[PDB]
């Protein structure tokens, strides 16, 4: 009378205190939580009842490993019960003192269980689903301001958004990208600008680059004075954000300066002096590695070493402080004059211009970062980082029939290497005008089998000299058989792969890039007063208070909740062959009844 | 302590045993019992007509869900509250 | 007068789709039982007495 | 009409990794520019018969990673004079790296969303071309008696 | 619905108005920042309405 959802026989049975469908272990309880019906639930709570409580994971008491090797079938049944009872929208909704924060808790550590069992991860997945659809509708029953304001800042045990910080260390993407959180935030974004509803292209697009010069005198009046009024203008989310962009335009530019000399001297000397480009960019550097140094004191080690483009700014801190040392031993080691032409192959002067010619690229690659805050580039980086999920695998099997064949070819030419004294013009291997020893060992071997894939390889490097004709035509077949699997059967599989990958991230492509840009928002909100690089080195009655105002809005939200979530069942519902047989009978026992009373 | 109790946070109000038998009357169509308790409860005072059930619902919306012309025409000549009834 | 006529045809038509297009629900269901209900017990009423 | 509203972005990015990598290699060939007299045929740059002195200035490395989309460049264009071997390695490491980039993840890209852009314009595809050629007849309608250009004076 | 429509009518009724886009009266800008999650509920309500 619990699964067939009637309300009179429940009661009348209560009050009247070898087979069946139903396993050993179902109790009332926990039977009519399955189901999600609130006049059952709120009649047997009333009455003193109870649930058990589960273990936690990797747990080894003695009868945890004890039962678990008699009947491991019935052992892996009853948690499965109990999940199921706990995480139902009425049960938490009735019983507990704060039913957005259990909520939280409840759908984190029933995503963790979806990876020691394989058996049931679809279960638990799903599972793990109806705990982050609760709490956006809970929410979304508001009707005011005053209680949105009183909700996101609740701290249990000052005026901060202290309850909105906590639903992103959970990783919960529909909490955080709702009309009413993405307008109470853009109204403190854009403090300073009463309006932002101007012509799109040019006057918006004017007062910022107007703004741009301005960064060294603002950042300059805030130094000298910081509660003046042109001071504390640039405590506002928006400027920082201008002025630490603007920052480093310059330097991308202060850059192109060095690669083609404006006026410079003539180059024969070991180590020359650095001249004045140089001598200004050593501030931006300092600052920087500054910078970096004091992120990593007022937070967490693991919270640092957890974001992916921290390493990029290792790399290029480290190819940044090697010249200097490269520079000043040459300087101080060698002296005097010599030609260019005349010099080793490892000499100092020419190791230290490699590594800041390929710094420029790794320092040029950056501002790929900056697309999260647009509407039109933004949703383009999230699905692009699908892509590089893709060619690991095939990379994978390429890499093994790449190595295979590097071994056959090798094996088979190691016999007629020539020297480069005996060769035209004094030039041995590939990239000469004349292609020769091209399989003689096996690092070139590697590289002319890569090179072989754009087609920047002739086909008279197969032709070998002493007259021997047989080992030709086996090389020549070996070959032409590594062709045909690499550039018609692999290549026409990417596509086809990419093409299904790519049709499954359109959809939800908006709900994780607000995601990302409100956490980039997020990180400016908090007076840190960080200059621009190269300035960069120079009691009770208020808990009962705010507990008592709490509970009143909870109130409110669960009853309309309820009803609403009630009222939507009666009109999207179907009928079936229940229906049908009742009416009969009412109709028949109308008969009989009056039947009776008429003939007799 | 391996047990997890259960209780009720937010508490109501209830209903008595003798303002249940009116609304459980009303919603089954009996007419000539409905018009016995509007009756005693003017001479005597054991029942207010204005009660309310446990999701919000009085006895003048049970009767307009289930379409009866003639138990709201009842309710209405005698005084009765009429609140956001004309929006349901 | 061309307005007014095709006001009126278009008006009897969309109400003429809706009546065949429509599914049935659990609200419907409900208003029976009643009608069966309030019948036999005037019936019952009227006969035992 | 529809499918010119997609190359855009891409070539947003494109032009991005193109100014990126030109700046690389034109700063580490700058010291070895040779003049025209002393080079066979009085020829300097490529489009000669034998191509030389291509990551010069800025211009021509900009034409060289164009041309190299296509083919037609050759590969012994980063083998310097002087002797030095260990600036040849970085020069073809960096040449090398640029490929991959543009011609194995761009243009399988922009087949799989051109061809998720196609399938969703093959609807109603009759509405907007009946509306096209209206707007095109209601323009001679009107009296203006045009006669043809050569008349028209 | 067309025949309960025409029921009020017949008594006589009255719907409020909208003003124009970027608007700046004083009451349109004292109160968008008194209740902000109010005053842009009313506007989809009448227009909802007019359509
Ligand atoms: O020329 C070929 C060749 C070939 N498969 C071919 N041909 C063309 C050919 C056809 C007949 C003859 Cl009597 C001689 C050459 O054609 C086929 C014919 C039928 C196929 F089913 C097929 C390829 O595909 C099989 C898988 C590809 C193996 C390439 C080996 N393979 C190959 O390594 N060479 C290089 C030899 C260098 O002299
Ligand atoms: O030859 C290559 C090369 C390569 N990646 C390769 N190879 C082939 C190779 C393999 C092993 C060795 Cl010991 C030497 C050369 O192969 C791989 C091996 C594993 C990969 F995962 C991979 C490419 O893809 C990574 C992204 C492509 C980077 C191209 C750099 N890249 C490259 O700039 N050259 C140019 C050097 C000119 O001498
Ligand atoms: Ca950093
Ligand atoms: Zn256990
Ligand atoms: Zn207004």
């Amino acid at each position: 009378a619990i699964r067939k959802e009637v309300v009179g026989a429940v009661e009348l049975l209560l009050s009247y205190r070898q087979f069946s469908e139903f396993t050993p272990d179902i109790t009332p309880i926990m039977l009519a939580a399955h189901t999600n019906n609130y006049e059952i639930i709120k009649l047997l709570v009333q009455k003193r009842v109870t649930i058990p409580r589960p273990h936690q994971i990797r747990c080894n008491c003695v009868e945890c490993v004890s039962s678990s090797e008699v009947d491991s079938l019935r052992h892996s049944r009853s948690r499965l019960n109990i999940y199921k009872a706990l995480a139902s929208p009425s049960l938490i909704a009735l019983s507990s003192e704060d039913p957005i924060l259990t909520a939280f808790r409840l759908g984190w550590e029933l995503k963790e269980l979806s990876k020691v069992e394989n058996e049931f991860k679809a279960e638990y997945e799903e599972l793990s689903q109806q705990c982050k659809l609760f709490a956006k509708d809970l929410l979304d029953q508001a009707r005011s301001s005053r209680e949105l304001e009183i909700i996101l800042n609740h701290r249990d045990d000052y005026h901060d958004l202290a309850k909105l910080k906590v639903a992103i260390k959970y990783h919960q993407k529909e909490f955080v990208a709702q009309p009413n959180c993405q307008q109470l935030l853009a109204t403190l974004w854009y403090d300073g600008f009463p309006g932002w509803r101007r012509k799109h292209w040019v006057v918006k697009l004017l007062t910022c680059m107007t703004i741009g010069f301005l960064f060294p005198m603002l950042s300059i009046a805030y130094l000298i004075s910081p509660r003046s009024n042109l001071g504390l203008f640039i405590k506002k989310p928006f400027i920082k954000f201008i002025c630490h962009t603007a920052s480093y335009l310059t330097f991308l530019f202060m850059l192109l300066l060095a690669s083609q000399h404006i006026v410079r001297t003539d180059l024969h000397v070991q180590g020359p002096p650095p001249t004045v480009v140089e001598w200004m960019i050593l501030p931006w550097v300092l600052g920087f590695i500054w910078g970096e140094i004091k992120e990593m004191w007022d937070g967490g080690f693991t919270e640092y070493i957890h974001d992916w483009w921290n390493l990029m700014d290792f790399a290029m801190n480290s190819l940044y402080l090697a010249t200097i040392s490269l520079k000043i031993v040459a300087y101080v080691k060698y002296n005097g004059s010599r030609p260019r032409e005349e010099w080793e192959m490892w000499h100092p002067t020419l190791i230290a211009e490699a590594l800041f010619a390929i710094s420029n690229i790794l320092s040029s690659l950056r501002l790929i970062s900056l697309f999260t805050a647009n509407s039109h580039l933004g949703p383009l980086q999230i699905s692009l980082g699908r892509m590089l999920l893709d060619i690991l695998k095939f990379l994978f099997i390429y890499c093994l029939v790449l190595l295979a064949f590097a071994n056959g070819l090798n094996q088979l030419y190691f016999y007629y290497e020539t020297r480069a004294i005996d060769e035209p013009n004094n030039c041995k291997g590939i990239r000469c005008e004349k292609q020769n020893n091209a399989f003689s060992t096996l690092f070139e071997t590697l590289q002319s089998l890569f090179w072989s894939v754009f087609g920047l390889l002739n086909l008279y490097v197969t032709n070998v000299k002493a007259r021997h004709e047989f080992t030709e035509f086996v090389g020549a077949t070996m070959f032409g058989t590594y062709n045909v699997i690499s550039l018609v059967v692999l290549l026409n599989m990417l596509i086809a792969m990419m093409n299904n990958s790519y049709q499954l991230i359109a959809d939800h492509a908006d709900i994780e890039w607000k995601f990302a840009r409100t956490k980039l928002w997020m990180s400016y909100f908090d007076e840190g007063g960080t200059l621009p690089p190269p300035f960069n080195i120079i009691r009770h009655a208020d808990s009962l208070i705010q507990n008592q105002h709490y509970q009143e809005v909870i109130r409110n939200l669960v009853k309309r909740y309820v009803a609403a979530m009630i009222r939507n069942s009666k009109t999207n519902e179907g009928l079936t062959e229940e229906n049908f047989k009742e009416l009969k009978q009412d109709i028949s026992s109308f008969r009989y009844e009056v039947l009776d009373l008429l003939g007799n | 302590r391996d047990r997890i109790p259960l209780q009720i946070v937010r508490a109501e109000t209830e209903l008595s045993a003798e303002e249940k038998a009116f609304l459980s009357a009303v919603e089954k169509g009996d007419y000539a019992t409905v018009k016995q308790a509007l009756q005693e409860a003017e001479i005597y005072y054991n029942v207010n007509i204005n009660c309310m059930d446990p999701l919000g619902r009085s006895a003048l919306l049970i009767a307009i869900e289930n379409e009866n012309l003639e138990i709201m025409e009842l309710l209405l000549n005698h005084s009765v509250y009429v609140g956001d009834a004309l929006l349901y």
